[PDB]
């Protein structure tokens, strides 16, 4: 089958800049690749078709073009509209096949998480399970990486954690973590700790509390 | 005008089978090739196949040749996509798809959780929560069948500093969210705040103070 090879996987942008997205083939296709966008909301739209040609419904700030098995989609001057998913389809061959993803995300500086940690509320605890929250709040870049520990061990396995979508009037991202324990064994230990790297912090951040003290 | 009409969402056991439907109007239904694309929640693409409506000529991605088949209904302009012997891993949106129009997706979820409504735990407000002159305190919503919930705070009189997290998928099978907000570690003591949390596929509602107190 053939292979789409999208990249960047990820790009950082700024309003009015002219970026270039990437999609290499892993054999010919001659022209027959478009460019998708999918909005946050999940609605996919064209923006090319036959490798440079405009979708009846795009903007003109969307340009393709080529050169072997090199597609390219160039954004003339971003807009705000215009930060989404993107993704190559081919349809030379059988079976059709997609490129996997880049994602346009809005460029702002650094900015480093405010940290908070949350014990299990008593009610849950009655009940069985513990479970204990780390919020990071209004950081950027998306990327940060949160540590559980309990009484210094260094937790695997037992925690999930979600990120919010780029705030619309910070271009922030906030991240919540939550660790799973049952109450007999949260109930064995007493340190409930989470460590926090970012770009922004020049050092980690440990928000930690005592097991059963207010 | 070129439209494509999908159904909304769906839950379905794991071992069954599914049937999706794509109604088609604002073109001539046998003239352009019917396609179907699944998309794993915050995953990319990938083409499951295609249908000729006007001779029932298909092609399919043969990771999905086993399972999927694929019909249409000349007479109501609709194609159908079947799917069969479920699992977690065809949890997905699936989109038909045309030259240069695509659906809106249907939302399909393997699951053999029952329905659910939350457990709604406060995230209360400390000092192990508390940056500088700011607090943060919130609701965890744990534990409910299918999605989804929603969250407001203060009926929505309360919404800057608001961020109500996607939720995730646990082991057991339940669902669990998050809603936080900051506020002043001084409004504490004059200000109540309380998370609404409606979760209306099991038409549950549940409001709940979030306290400092005492301890
Ligand atoms: C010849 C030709 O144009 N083929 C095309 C062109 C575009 C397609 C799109 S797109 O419009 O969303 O990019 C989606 C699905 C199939 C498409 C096909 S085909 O697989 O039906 O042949």
């Amino acid at each position: 089958e053939i292979q789409l090879t999208q990249s960047p996987s990820s790009l950082s942008a700024s309003l009015g800049e002219r970026v270039s997205l990437t999609c290499r083939t892993s054999q010919e296709i001659s022209g027959y690749l478009s460019w998708l966008q999918q909005k946050p909301d999940g609605t996919i739209k064209r923006l090319i078709y036959d490798a440079t040609k405009l979708d009846s419904g795009a903007p003109k700030r969307f340009s393709g073009s080529r050169s072997g098995s090199d597609y390219s989609l160039t954004i003339s001057s971003l807009e705000s509209e215009d930060f989404a998913d993107y993704y190559c389809l081919q349809y030379a061959s059988f079976p059709r096949t997609f490129g996997g993803g880049t994602k346009l995300e809005i460029k702002r500086t650094v900015a480093a998480p405010s940290v908070f940690i949350f014990p299990p509320s008593d009610e849950q605890l009655k009940s069985g399970t513990a479970s204990v929250v780390c919020l990071l709040n209004n950081f950027y870049p998306r990327e940060a990486k949160v540590q559980w520990k309990v009484d210094n061990a260094l937790q695997s396995g037992n925690s999930q954690e979600s990120v919010t979508e780029q705030d619309s009037k910070d271009s922030t991202y906030s991240l919540s973590s939550t660790l799973t324990l049952s109450k007999a064994d949260y109930e064995k230990h007493k340190v409930y700790a989470c460590e926090v790297t970012h770009q922004g912090l020049s050092s980690p951040v440990t928000k930690s509390f005592n097991r059963g003290e207010c | 005008q070129v439209q494509l009409l999908e159904p909304g969402t769906e839950l379905v056991k794991p071992g069954a089978s599914v049937k999706l439907s794509c109604r088609a109007s604002g073109y001539s239904f046998t003239s352009y090739w019917m396609h179907w694309v699944k998309q794993r929640p915050g995953q990319g693409l990938e083409w499951i196949g295609l249908i000729d409506p006007s001779n029932g000529r298909t092609n399919f991605n043969d990771k999905f040749k086993s399972r999927a088949t694929l019909t249409v209904d000349t007479s109501s302009s609709t194609a159908y996509m079947q799917l069969s012997s479920l699992t977690s891993e065809d949890s997905a949106v699936y989109y038909c798809v045309r030259i240069a129009y695509w659906g809106q997706g249907t939302l399909v979820t393997v699951s053999s959780a029952s329905t659910k409504g939350p457990s709604v735990f406060p995230l209360a407000p400390s000092s192990k929560s508390t940056s500088g002159g700011t607090a943060a305190l919130g609701c965890l919503v744990k534990d409910y069948f299918p999605e989804p919930v929603t969250v407001s705070w203060n009926s929505g009189a309360l919404t800057s500093g608001v961020h109500t997290f996607p939720a995730v998928l646990q082991s057991s099978g339940l669902y669990s969210l998050s809603s936080v907000v900051t506020v002043p570690s001084s409004s504490l003591g004059t200000q109540t705040y309380i998370c609404n949390v409606n979760h209306k596929p099991s038409n549950t509602k549940v409001d709940k103070k979030v306290e400092p107190k005492s301890c």
